[PDB]
């Protein structure tokens, strides 16, 4: 359920995997690109796992 | 006579080693420059100033060598 208001709430079903195509657009990443320690893809996997955990919470 | 035959050889060896030294020195120094410019576009004008500041000292001795090579070749002859 979603706590839309103090007075009203609604039941919902939302897809958490695969990652939804949220807009999430910026191009400022050119100015600050992360130095991936140890690897970029390893960090990305841990980030996705944390994100799913966070959305469930 | 023999003098000029060896003096062209002397100038040759000196400027050849100078060429290798200077060229590979600036090659490495510039390689770090380009990689440092790669990731972030912000400070190209900044690194390209530190580049000349250091590149001056790279060329310090090789132009002593070149000056003396030219000196041998055109004035000791």
């Amino acid at each position: 359920n979603k706590f839309i208001n103090t007075m009203s709430q609604v039941p919902t079903i939302s897809q958490l995997l695969p990652l939804p195509a949220s807009d999430d657009d910026d191009l400022k990443h050119k100015s600050w690109d992360y130095l991936y320690e140890p690897d970029p893809k390893a960090l990305l996997d841990t980030l996705l796992r944390r994100y799913v955990e966070s959305q469930v919470y | 006579n023999l003098n000029m035959d060896l003096l062209y050889m002397a100038a040759a060896v000196m400027m050849g080693l100078a060429a290798i030294g200077a060229a590979i020195g600036i090659g490495i120094l510039g390689g770090k420059f380009l990689e440092g410019a790669a990731r972030q576009p912000d400070l190209i004008p900044l690194l390209r100033t530190q580049f000349f500041i250091v590149m001056g000292l790279v060329d310090a001795i090789p132009m002593i060598a070149v000056g003396l090579g030219l000196y041998v070749m055109f004035a000791v002859a």
